[PDB]
């Protein structure tokens, strides 16, 4: 599962 | 970094990100935090980007080494996994120390306080990923407690489309699924967060809509993986 | 790494590569070289992979920072470019020191000696990429001299399809084009190397053919870029 | 221009 990335990309 | 100006540390953190020098970026942002002033929104993102990338690389390496070690069921693989694990724990302890001295206590606006408590939950979650046994229980509870305080503030003070509120819920749902052995809680939180954001998108500008829908898609991607 | 066994350093360098921990990998291989024994073919490749990756990341960051600095035509961009440059020079000096103490002097077989002299040319070439002015002239000549000695041995002792001979010629041709301002020499070397390898492919097994043709394609890719 | 990679990949 994915957590929030550091930047929008 | 005590002899470097705050503004120079910030500028160099931005340069380090452009150069993909994330260890440097984290050291510059640690120096900036240690100047003792509060961080702006942009500066908070620099701090989070830097450490998330550093610890993200350590986590990926720890997972490679842990898989080799488990397949092996000499001492070298365990020793090297332990070395990487200790370095990872050190970086998490550094971030947690910055949050505790004194970013959280000085953060009064909802946006800053939720941001820092979300980070606190994240770095305890990374400690929990490598922890075993009992202290593991207390580390898990420390992550839970930080995320829960951030959730309580976010629900009272931010709209359901706010990107920090959304990212907090995303990460707390990952905590429930991957750390706390609560997949139903993870799914419920992701679904409720998604649906309540969907119902508030009509209030947003094009640019805010793009930000909220991006994180909504991350929630949906997890829901697709989990269901 | 003086207290760690040679064989443990080698094993940990292999693990570090699998975990994409190239700084660790280079430190393990430096420790292994400093045990004082000669390196096998596999160990030479571990040493080269580790440092090529470390310096490759430094070069990429230096290029990003140098481009920002040139576009700018405060002191922060120059200071940070200088920091990265000093770190890069330090790693190159470390590799050159390992080659000089004492890998090259103990390397008697053509394969090992050419390998180390090719590395010596490469690390002087990386120093030349960031050098200015006069000491720049001597650094360029040090790269040239190392590559030339390696070329002389390779032409006498290895077939024209040998992958070390081919990679040496590839890198020396890059030196001519990018460092020595000799694009015609670069093109001539790449073409002659390619053609002489092509004429010797008939002698090779499937596996050797695959290795030689891979590097031949790299020579051709450069020739396409340069012509 | 490309120089030799560390591994065949
Ligand atoms: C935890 C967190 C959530 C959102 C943000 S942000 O400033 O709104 N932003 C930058 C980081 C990732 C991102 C993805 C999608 C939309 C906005 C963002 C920061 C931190
Ligand atoms: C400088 C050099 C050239 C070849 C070799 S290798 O051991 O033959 N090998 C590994 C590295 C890259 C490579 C590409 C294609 C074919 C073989 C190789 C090592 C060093």
């Amino acid at each position: 599962a994915g957590s929030i990335p550091g930047r929008r990309s | 970094m005590g002899s470097m100006e705050r503004a120079s540390l910030i500028q160099k953190a931005k340069l380090a990100e452009q150069a993909e020098r994330y260890e440097d970026m984290a050291a510059f942002m640690k120096g900036a935090v240690e100047k003792g002033e509060e961080l702006s929104c942009e500066e908070r993102n620099l701090l989070s980007v830097a450490y998330k990338n550093v610890v993200g690389g350590q986590r990926a390496a720890w997972r490679v080494l842990s898989s080799i070690e488990q397949k092996s069921n000499g001492p070298e693989v365990r020793e090297y996994r332990e070395k990487v694990e200790t370095e990872l724990q050190g970086v998490c302890d550094t971030v947690l120390g910055l949050l505790d001295s004194h970013l959280i206590k000085e953060a009064g606006d909802a946006e800053s306080r939720v941001f820092y408590l979300k980070m606190k939950g994240d770095y305890y979650r990374y400690l929990a990923e490598v922890a075993t046994g009992d202290d593991k229980k207390r580390i898990i509870d420390s992550a839970r407690s930080a995320y829960q305080e951030a959730m309580d503030i976010s629900k009272k003070e931010m709209p359901p489309t706010n990107p920090i509120r959304l990212g907090l819920a995303l990460n707390f749902s990952v905590f429930h699924y991957e750390i706390a052995n609560s997949p139903e809680e993870a799914i419920s939180l992701a679904k409720t967060t998604f649906d309540e954001a969907m119902a508030d998108l009509h209030t947003l500008s094009e640019d805010s809509y793009k930000d909220s829908t991006l994180i909504m898609q991350l929630l949906r991607d997890n829901l697709t993986l989990w269901t």
